[PDB]
């Protein structure tokens, strides 16, 4: 590749550079020169004679839906008649080359109507949200008129059109709202660069490039980039987008058609000047005058002379370059005609006020139009008034204003044709060019289009005034002899940077291909010699691939030199540096970046900042005009900031101009205005980018100064003056009076309105100002810091808004920057973006982040929250370190001995060796080192190794030693995750029970089954909760006491959630081992821990038997790559992150398995489809599938989902909770077998996987939390476990993990992932339940016992090592004792408050009844307190459901995004309505789901899983409610609760008839059952089979299974007897004996169809008194075959009473028996 | 807005009181 000089290659002078060589003039033309100028007149060409069978299309002759939007028109014109077929019937790319004013906008509307007609829906409605149309217009003044006209035309379709102007966030909502977006090429391009088009890019079906010939105007870069991007996007995503280009008649149009992907045979329509609907004569004038004054003098009489030709017969429209020139020209022409011979007599032609009367009536204006209007003259320009412009428009439309001079905005801004139009000057000032340049070609064409009214004009000539030196160009342009060329060459590097930032071109090859779609490539192909390419060079490479490579190399080296993008010569890959990303985002040329880099420094002063801004390459051309040099001087001494290093250079001019704009100084000079505008609009971008540039480098001072300058530029304010000017409503003089007082703003907050008024001496508005004081944003900050390690902290920041929210002043949301700065305050340790939404205002927000520290602790860190667009709106909080105790430094990890690998034959027993000899002959070094200690010694051991090191083999070593020690022994393996428990159970069932014939069991929910399994089994797999339930009452249960081995897995999880339970059970096992006088060996397995010594001491592991290995001792070396993206919005983040997933897959693991973990189940499908479409984009198709589809078909037939079936056929599969377990098993088997290569899994499924891959990708490291309504990071243990999956030891030499995260968390991941992490106990927060449980079982009998019991926990070990993490002040034994005493005192006080325990003498504690209920069912104590408080003696099933849904166990249920709409829809469906509920409250969701499930209705499958979880947790809560109600002695609420249990298991309302229990039954079946007389299942059990058959439609299965259910339905017969009912007296005990029999022998569990989990029959026997609503006695039982139950109570007074005995089920409705008996 | 999900010979009998609790129009 060679370096080509861009400057030589590019043709200069912009649009003026003419490819035309000679400009042959048409036959109907002539040229004539008088005095110093020459006029060339080309009469209107007669319209082309209509061809045979050619006729204009009647409006009624087109499709009916398109009839609307064409009202007021009799027929389409000739051009529209030609193009209607292609526009409306075919979906083909179009290029219409017609003369201006020929109605090309209507062709665009026909295309838009086509796109609309693709969505006619039904009943004359349009799918509003199904499509979007992009209309690109060159001039904003045209954009507004396009918006207005299209809104008027397309109103009947219910379709909204709007301009795209505004802030990007405002643009986001604007686009989402509307369907047709009209915008400028620059606006659309910048929105695309910013990524704002990403969300709706799939809804854009039609794009219209109006005035597509503009390319030559040096906007060609902006437009070419857009079109090439769209075409290349079409090829990449295979999606179809239709492009409609509208152009003027010009040479080489076929090249544009090729560039537009337009078929010349079908989609190309070209019309010459003849096709002009209304004939017009083009009249050019060229002045040869050299000196400016005489040339300008000549122009006046030129205009006057031509004006007099159509003085009395034709409305003349004159155009002028500038807004002020309009009135000057009007006054000059009026004076010229009046002074000489008074030509104005007929130039107005009042004809005795035949027409003038209207203008004489309309003279009542208040502008300079008042003078001109009576004479017939008028001026129309931007500004004036809105009413004035429409007035002059309407008055001109009625043929009143004979002569109207206007600006260029009239042509675009409103359809106002005229007979004769004359353009004067054709010389406009360009601020970008910093000089006077001739106006754009396109503007000339558009202006000429207006000339000639469509139906009132036979032919109207048009006149142009220009210098004679530029005549040919104009001629060449309007005689269609001037071809269109490309200016891509000059602007190339910026376009390349935009592409690289977008990610379209990863490597230089992609950029070389990308140039293939550019119009520059086509032009170089057609005319190589024009673009600096020799003919022999053209013959060299036909496609010029080498040429493109050359330019790519040059641009890449230039960009690398500025460090915008890293470029490597060896391969050619492009690496996006962050600076380049900023530059692309803010339209900054590479030179400006090269200047900022060598100018910006951390110590820049404000003056120096303004100077640095002035040197931007955007203004590299601007100069200082001498005529305005005097004026600049008076501005200089008025601006606040001194401007040094300035002698009135361009930098000085820019600096003083910007300062004047900020200070809102008025200026008297026209020229400055242009410059004044150009800098200001520019400044807003640059000042932001600089901020970004300095925000990333973490410069604390310069960032604050730059952000303050951005806010000043936006608000036109100086920080010195009062911030209250930010409210436009406040009267200026009042704010000036406030500023006169040297009264600081914050002191306003504490003053009342009357005090404010008397301070300002204007009490009348003193209240209003007060209001504004409380409208200013203000936050309150609190900081809670915890030292995680010796080097890093964890700071939680609580933000509390302290201001009334007003949607007018504030808006939909507010933005803030959180900055953490060191003691010097010269560097930013950590920065973050915070968004305060309007909906969640006045709600405390919690933000947790990690900041680093160093060994010499500085006194303070400063936390500053700074508003993003409000001045003087910062809040600073000093975080102090004078009382901080860092954690003790951890000892070095255990070194890895280089021992000789251990053969499997080391194990003595051959049977044991048979277990492993097949898999491998040698152990990995970790287990070779551990084997001696574990297998050959009997003592507690701790093994800390990175996950994937086979610690389970060490656990099996311990188990084998136990089996060798005793033939029958018990081992208990506790693993924190349920899915891990299942996996381990399967593995050891394969390994132990099958080969060694030793019992292996897995614990379940039911306590009796758990007891049976513990009694019979030898290996007991369990999770912390399941084992906790059993071990709580270890004193009574002998089996728990004597177990030979206790293995804990994932010991490090105790730090995370569900850690307290694991810690409690481990401590209880240690206590049992100490108490039983028979040591219980403990084997702990965990990831590498920094504080391994604390855990080993806690579990009793000796110093020599503690193994803690570094994370670098992984058997398979791990390569971790963290990729940080600086995007705050989550959806935008993921949408931009989708492509780097595929790029990383290609770069790292091309031909090896890949696993991608995403945040949410919904996101899984989208990511799988996006990766698939990106793969199909690339040259290699379905490379992710290695097997054959014939082998896939047997597997695919088992699948049910359609999207998953489609994805598998290409080689990508996805896993989530929704998939059936069979489907997940099949996909995991497919992935393991190597058929597919990439699997996308939901992160919540990470634990439950048995498949490992060569590459693991982490998608976002964040997830949405609905309860907190915020995004939270993954737990570090969770992320580490995900990283552990990249472990294939047999084949892969190393594993690779790419973690892609937000840039804020990037440093923290580096800190923790690489080396051992610390674990801290959270037992202090979740301690009430455990103390209650211990008190229930009499383990704790007083406060001293609880204090002693706390010593066994890991919390007691940590509090003496990391004190400040647990709010400890000191480290002495006294401080620890005081903290333990205070903590236990608080917990026992809470328990006494909830009546769980009784505290006597402030020393002893005893268990109360509520405590026994809470501990018996393993229910959180808060829930039992709530049940006790809320339940009364009159609650029905409605109140019971409401109470149960309020239980604490449902607090952790998830609230996903967008669920609120579905939930609000569901809330109406349910039978019982709530009382104004908050739909983000989890309890409300649980109540709604319970009501939905009870009613048997079905919801969307995603929400369905939550219902299974809720029902799983519900039954114990219902039983607890029953127990509480029985304790309180209430009959009706207890019966209601029992019926609630029955109905929740059978999923039916109480009112609903019993029949609904039976399977395959419906309301119609039940109705046919009803009238017969069948109401209960028992009669069906008593139905002669034929009658059940004939009455009920059936199959084999319907009768078979329904009758079988009848068998399962429990019919049981009971007899009661009151023992010694004769010899009984008041106050004596009363005993009743009940006999229960089931002749049928029970087979299996309850047949619960809808209830997910398996359940058994539970029965309640209740003796009550119905009249008093009092529950005398109750007993729960389970009926196996038969039972003999005793009930007892105390007799009341006065002898005789009559109780009722209730026998109630809990799984089947209808079998509740009642028996009435008397006493005494 | 959504739909509602729906879902040998035994003649064994013995003389019995067969008393069940009334619905009570709960």
């Amino acid at each position: 590749r060679q370096v080509l000089d861009l400057e030589d290659l590019v043709f200069t002078q912009g649009s003026h550079f003419m490819a035309n060589k000679r400009c042959q003039l048409p036959d109907g033309s002539f040229r004539r020169q008088r005095k110093g100028y020459e006029e060339v007149h080309v009469p209107a060409l007669k319209p082309k004679p209509f061809g045979s069978e050619e006729q204009l299309l009647p409006v009624e002759k087109l499709p009916k839906y398109a009839q609307a939007g064409f009202e007021g028109f009799k027929t389409l014109n000739r051009i529209q008649s030609k193009l209607y077929r292609a526009a409306l019937e075919t979906d083909e790319n179009l290029l219409l080359c017609a003369p201006t004013g020929a109605g090309k906008t209507n062709v665009a509307l026909m295309c838009m109507l086509r796109e609309i007609g693709k969505h006619i829906n039904m009943d004359g409605t349009i799918n509003v949200d199904d499509f979007k149309i992009i209309y690109i217009a060159p001039m904003r003044s045209l954009v507004q008129e396009m918006v207005g006209s299209f809104g008027k035309r397309l109103a009947t379709y219910g379709i909204t059109v709007a301009e795209l102007t505004g802030d990007h966030q405002l643009c986001k909502e604007e686009i989402s709202a509307t369907q047709i977006i009209v915008c400028t090429p620059e606006k659309w391009d910048i929105i695309t660069r910013k990524g704002g088009e990403r969300t709706y890019t799939q809804l854009v079906r039609l794009i219209i490039l109006d005035e597509i010939h503009l390319l030559h105007d040096d906007r060609g870069p902006v437009l070419e980039a857009l079109v090439a991007r769209a075409i290349r996007n079409i090829e990449m995503t295979q999606e179809d987008v239709r492009l409609i280009g509208l152009s003027a008649t010009l040479p080489n149009y076929e090249d544009v058609a090729t560039f537009l992907r337009v078929d010349p045979a079908k989609g190309l329509f070209y019309f010459d000047n003849s096709f002009r609907p209304v004939p017009l004569e083009q009249t050019y004038v060229g002045i040869t005058e050299k000196k400016a004054i005489k040339r300008f003098q000549i122009m006046n009489e030129i205009v006057y002379e031509k004006i007099m030709e159509h003085a009395g017969k034709n409305q003349v429209l004159v155009f002028v370059h500038s807004r002020k020139e309009t009135g000057k020209t009007a006054r000059a022409i009026r004076d010229m005609c009046l002074e000489k011979d008074t030509l104005g007599l007929f130039l107005r032609e009042g004809s005795a006020s035949t027409e003038v009367l209207r203008t004489e009536a309309e003279q009542c204006k208040n502008l300079e139009l008042k003078d001109l209007l009576p004479y017939g003259f008028a001026i129309h320009h931007a500004g004036m008034t809105r009413v004035d412009r429409t007035l002059v428009e309407d008055l001109f439309a009625d043929k009143h204003i004979q002569v109207l001079v206007s600006t260029a905005t009239l042509a675009w801004g409103v359809n106002l044709p005229a007979h004769t139009v004359i353009i004067k000057g054709t010389q406009v000032y360009s601020p970008e060019k910093g000089r006077w340049t001739e106006l754009g070609a396109l503007d000339i064409l558009q202006m000429l289009g207006r000339a000639g009214r469509p139906q009132y004009d036979t032919k109207g000539e048009g006149i142009l005034i220009t210098s004679h030196g530029e005549l040919q160009y104009y001629l060449s342009l309007l005689n269609q002899q001037l071809p269109i060329e490309s200016q891509m060459v000059s602007k190339l590097p910026d376009m390349l940077n935009a592409e690289i930032v977008l990610g379209n071109v990863q490597n230089a090859k992609d950029a070389v291909n990308w140039l293939g779609y550019a119009y520059l490539y086509i032009r170089m192909l057609r005319s190589p010699t024009l673009y600096g390419i020799s003919h022999d060079d053209l013959k060299g490479d036909p496609l010029l691939d080498q040429r493109r490579l050359d330019l790519v190399h040059t641009a890449a080296l230039m960009l690398d030199k500025n460090n915008l993008v890293k470029y490597d010569k060896k391969t050619g890959n492009f690496q996006v540096t962050e600076l380049g990303r900023i530059a692309s985002h803010y339209y900054i040329t590479n030179d400006t970046v090269q200047t900022y880099n060598q100018l910006l420094k951390p110590t820049l002063s404000e003056i120096e900042l303004f100077r640095v801004f002035s040197l931007s390459s955007e203004f590299k051309n601007i100069t200082v005009r001498e005529e305005e040099k005097l004026e600049l001087q008076k501005l200089l001494e008025r601006v606040p900031i001194p401007v040094k290093e300035s002698i009135e250079e361009p930098s000085a001019k820019i600096n003083v101009l910007l300062q004047a704009f900020i200070s809102q100084l008025k200026l008297e000079g026209f020229a400055l205005m242009a410059d004044m505008v150009y800098v200001t609009q520019s400044a807003g971008r640059l000042m932001r980018a600089i901020f970004e540039i300095v925000l990333n480098r973490g410069w604390a001072q310069l960032t604050d100064k730059t952000l303050n300058l951005c806010k000043m530029i936006d608000k036109r304010m100086w920080q010195s003056m009062c911030p209250l000017r930010q409210f436009r409503k406040l009267p200026e003089e009042v704010v000036k009076k406030i500023e006169k007082k040297n009264f600081p703003f914050e002191r306003l907050y504490d003053l009342n309105h009357n005090e404010i008024g008397e301070l300002i001496r204007m009490p009348k508005m003193g209240k209003t100002i007060h209001k504004y004081v409380h409208l200013f944003p203000k936050l309150e900050l609190s900081v809670h810091l915890q030292p995680i390690t010796r080097s890093t902290l964890k700071v939680e920041l609580t933000i509390t808004p302290d201001f009334q929210w007003d949607e007018k002043v504030h808006g939909s949301s507010e933005a803030f920057w959180i900055l953490v700065e060191d003691v010097d305050s010269e560097v930013i340790l950590h920065h973050e973006y915070f968004l305060l939404k309007a909906k969640y205002a006045q709600d405390e927000h919690l933000i947790t982040f990690f900041v680093p520290v160093f060994e010499p602790l500085p006194p303070q860190y400063f936390i500053r929250v700074v508003s993003d667009r409000w001045l003087s709106c910062e809040t600073q909080l000093p975080v102090s370190f004078r009382h901080l105790i860092l954690p003790e430094k951890y000892p070095p990890p255990t070194e890895l001995l280089d021992l000789q690998p251990l053969p499997v034959s080391a194990l003595r027993n051959s049977a044991f060796e048979s277990l492993y000899q097949d898999k491998f002959p040698f152990f990995n070094p970790i287990q070779t080192q551990v084997f001696n200690t574990v297998y050959n010694s009997d003592d507690n051991v701790f093994v800390g190794a990175p996950t994937g090191s086979g610690k389970t083999i060490c656990a099996e070593f311990a188990i084998l030693r136990m089996l060798l020690q005793s033939s029958e022994g018990r081992c208990v393996y506790i693993t924190p995750m349920e899915a891990l428990a299942e996996q381990v159970y399967m593995d050891w069932y394969e390994k132990f029970q099958d080969r060694l014939n030793k019992k292996v069991v897995l614990l379940t929910g039911e306590t009796s089954t758990d007891l049976k399994l513990l009694g019979k089994g030898n290996i007991i797999i369990s999770t912390p909760e399941k084992w906790d339930i059993l071990s709580r009452r270890w004193k009574q249960r002998k089996n728990v006491q004597n177990i030979n081995l206790f293995v804990v897995d994932e010991v490090h999880l105790i730090g995370g959630e569900n850690g307290p339970v694991l810690e409690v059970i481990c401590s209880r096992m240690r206590y049992i081992s100490s108490q039983i006088e028979r040591p219980i060996r403990i084997v702990a397995l965990s990831s590498s821990l920094s504080n391994a010594k604390d855990v080993a001491h806690w579990l009793g592991c000796s110093a020599t038997s503690t193994f803690n290995f570094h994370p670098n001792v992984r058997p398979v070396p791990l390569e971790l790559h963290i990729q940080g993206f600086n995007i705050s919005h989550t959806q935008t983040r993921l949408l931009s992150m989708a492509k780097p997933v595929y790029h990383a897959i290609t770069k790292h693991s091309p031909k090896k398995p890949v696993i991608v973990f995403v945040p949410s189940r919904k996101q899984t499908r989208l990511t799988a489809i996006d990766i698939l479409t990106t793969c199909a984009a690339d040259i290699q198709r379905q490379r992710f599938l290695h097997c054959t589809e014939k082998d896939l078909i047997p597997y695919l037939e088992k699948l049910s989902d359609s999207t998953l079936k489609e994805t598998l056929l290409n080689g990508v599969g996805y896993l989530h909770e929704g998939l059936s377990p069979m489907e997940r098993r099949l996909v995991e088997q497919l992935f393991s077998s190597g058929a597919i290569q990439v699997v996308v899994a939901s992160r919540s499924l990470c634990w439950g996987m048995n498949v490992a891959a060569h590459l693991v990708i982490i998608m976002d490291t964040q997830y949405y939390n609905g309860k907190i309504h915020a995004y939270v990071d993954y737990p570090i243990y969770d992320v580490l476990q995900m990283v552990g999956h990249a472990n294939r030891p047999l084949q892969d030499d190393e594993g690779r993990c790419v973690i892609m995260c937000q840039g804020s968390k990037k440093d923290f991941f580096k800190k923790f992932l690489y080396e051992p992490l610390p674990v801290e106990s959270h037992l202090d927060h979740c301690m009430h339940d455990h103390f209650n449980a211990e008190i229930v079982t009499k383990t704790i009998e007083n406060k001293q016992d609880a204090v002693d019991y706390l010593t066994w926990t890991f919390l007691y070990r940590r509090m003496t090592q990391n004190p400040n993490y647990y709010n400890l002040q000191g480290i002495s034994h006294r401080h620890l004792s005081d903290h333990l005493s205070e903590l236990v005192e608080q917990t026992l006080s809470d328990l006494e408050q909830s009546k769980c325990i009784s505290i006597e003498d402030e020393m002893d504690v005893a268990p109360l009844n509520l405590g026994m209920i809470a501990a018996y069912y393993y229910i959180n104590y808060t829930t039992i307190e709530l049940f006790s408080m809320s339940l009364n003696a009159k609650t029905k099933v409605r109140g019971l459901i409401e109470i149960i849904s309020n239980a604490a166990e449902y607090e952790n249920i998830p609230i996903r995004h967008h669920e609120d709409n579905l939930l609000r829809q569901l809330a109406q469906k349910v039978p019982h309505k709530l009382n104004n509920p908050k739909f983000n409250d989890p309890h409300v969701k649980t109540n709604l789901l319970l009501q939905a499930h009870l009613s048997r209705m079905q919801l969307s499958a995603e929400l369905q899983s939550d219902t299974e979880e809720i029902l799983s947790k519900a039954i114990r809560l219902i039983q607890a409610c029953v127990d509480v109600l029985s304790s309180n002695g209430w009959l009706s609420p207890a019966l209601a609760a029992m019926e609630l249990a029955q109905m929740v298991t059978q999923a039916m309302w109480s009112k609903d008839s019993y029949l609904k229990q039976l399977p395959h039954f419906t309301s119609e079946h039940i109705k046919r059952c009803t009238d017969k007389g069948v109401e209960s299942v028992f009669d069906i059990m008593e139905m002669e089979d034929e009658e059940r058959n004939a009455l009920l439609q059936l199959t084999d299965s319907q009768i078979a299974d329904v009758a079988r259910f009848c068998n399962r339905y429990p019919n049981i017969e009971l007899s009661y007897e009151v023992v010694d009912k004769d010899s009984i007296r008041s106050g004596g005990p009363v005993v009743v004996l009940v006999q229960l029999e089931r002749e049928e022998e029970v087979t299996g569990p309850v047949i619960a169809p809808l209830f997910p989990q398996k359940r058994e029959e539970g029965w309640w026997v209740v003796i009550g008194d119905a009249k008093s609503n009092s529950l005398i006695s109750i007993k729960r039982l389970t009926l196996q075959q038969k039972a003999k139950v005793k009930l007892d109570f105390v007799a009341p007074a006065t002898g005789a009473h009559n109780y009722t005995l209730y026998f109630m089920s809990d799984a089947y409705m209808g079998c509740d028996q009642e028996y009435k008996f008397s006493v005494d | 807005f959504k739909e509602k999900t729906v879902t040998k010979k035994r003649r064994t009998e013995n003389g019995k009181s067969r008393n069940l609790r009334q619905r009570g129009d709960d």
